[PDB]
């Protein structure tokens, strides 16, 4: 989720990707991640190119988690469900917001829900894109790499834009 | 869009996290490549400072 300048846009829907248009100078993405029942991270984020190297450098906060929630509590399966990114425009910052669920499996078998509140600003003074309505369609898969005795993940991701004809 | 052309082949990707959970501070730094062709992601994370105090899960959409 925090490089969605490599989601994949139909070549008919181009002219909406803002997170290509703003590089190489990159945009600055600022979220809100809202656990049910429980605390919230905040996230600011910058991305954009170093040479040829695309670099993500995050700042995390998280508040008000209970000592024995399932996050603080470690009661989340290692898997990761499909969810959709839905983004609008937002002209008045020349950037975007997105809003989004995402539903964490618990050992129990519930779900741990995760509301997703994104907004993206640009960087530099190129012209960006601006979307209409659309969507990212995510998959993700995580796994360990045998080897690694470090605390770790690995993931591989799909994402696609959707919900343009 | 000019940006555009910058993801037509397989681009290198590095990930760098600081954070703090209700105090507990901990670093995320990660490798991996994007071909955005294909929509595709690969990458591996490191918890840098020791054990991560949040589940990796949580953490998807702000490293992924
Ligand atoms: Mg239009």
């Amino acid at each position: 989720s925090g490089v969605q300048c490599f989601s994949r846009y139909p070549d008919h829907m181009k002219q909406h990707d803002f997170f290509k248009s703003a590089m190489p100078e990159g945009y600055v993405q600022e979220r809100t991640i809202s656990f049910k029942d429980d605390g919230n991270y905040k996230t600011r984020a910058e991305v954009k190119f170093e040479g040829d190297t695309l670099v993500n450098r995050i700042e995390l906060k998280g508040i008000d988690f209970k000592e024995d929630g399932n996050i603080l509590g470690h009661k989340l399966e290692y898997n990761y469900n499909s969810h959709n990114v839905y983004i609008t425009a937002d002209k008045q910052k020349n950037g975007i917001k997105a809003n989004f669920k995402i539903r964490h499996n618990i050992e129990d078998g519930s779900v741990q829900l995760a509301d997703h509140y994104q907004q993206n600003t640009p960087i530099g003074d190129g012209p960006v894109l601006l979307p209409d309505n659309h969507y990212l369609s995510t998959q993700s898969a995580l796994s360990k790499d045998p080897n690694e005795k470090r605390d770790h993940m690995v993931l591989l991701e799909f994402v696609t834009a959707a919900g343009i004809t | 869009s000019k940006g555009e052309e910058l993801f037509t082949g397989v681009v290198p990707i590095l990930v760098e996290l600081d954070g703090d959970v209700n105090g507990h501070k901990f670093s995320v730094s990660g490798e991996g490549e994007g071909d955005a062709t294909y929509g595709k992601l690969t990458l591996k994370f490191i918890c840098t400072t020791g054990k991560l105090p949040v589940p990796w899960p949580t953490l998807v959409t702000t490293l992924g």
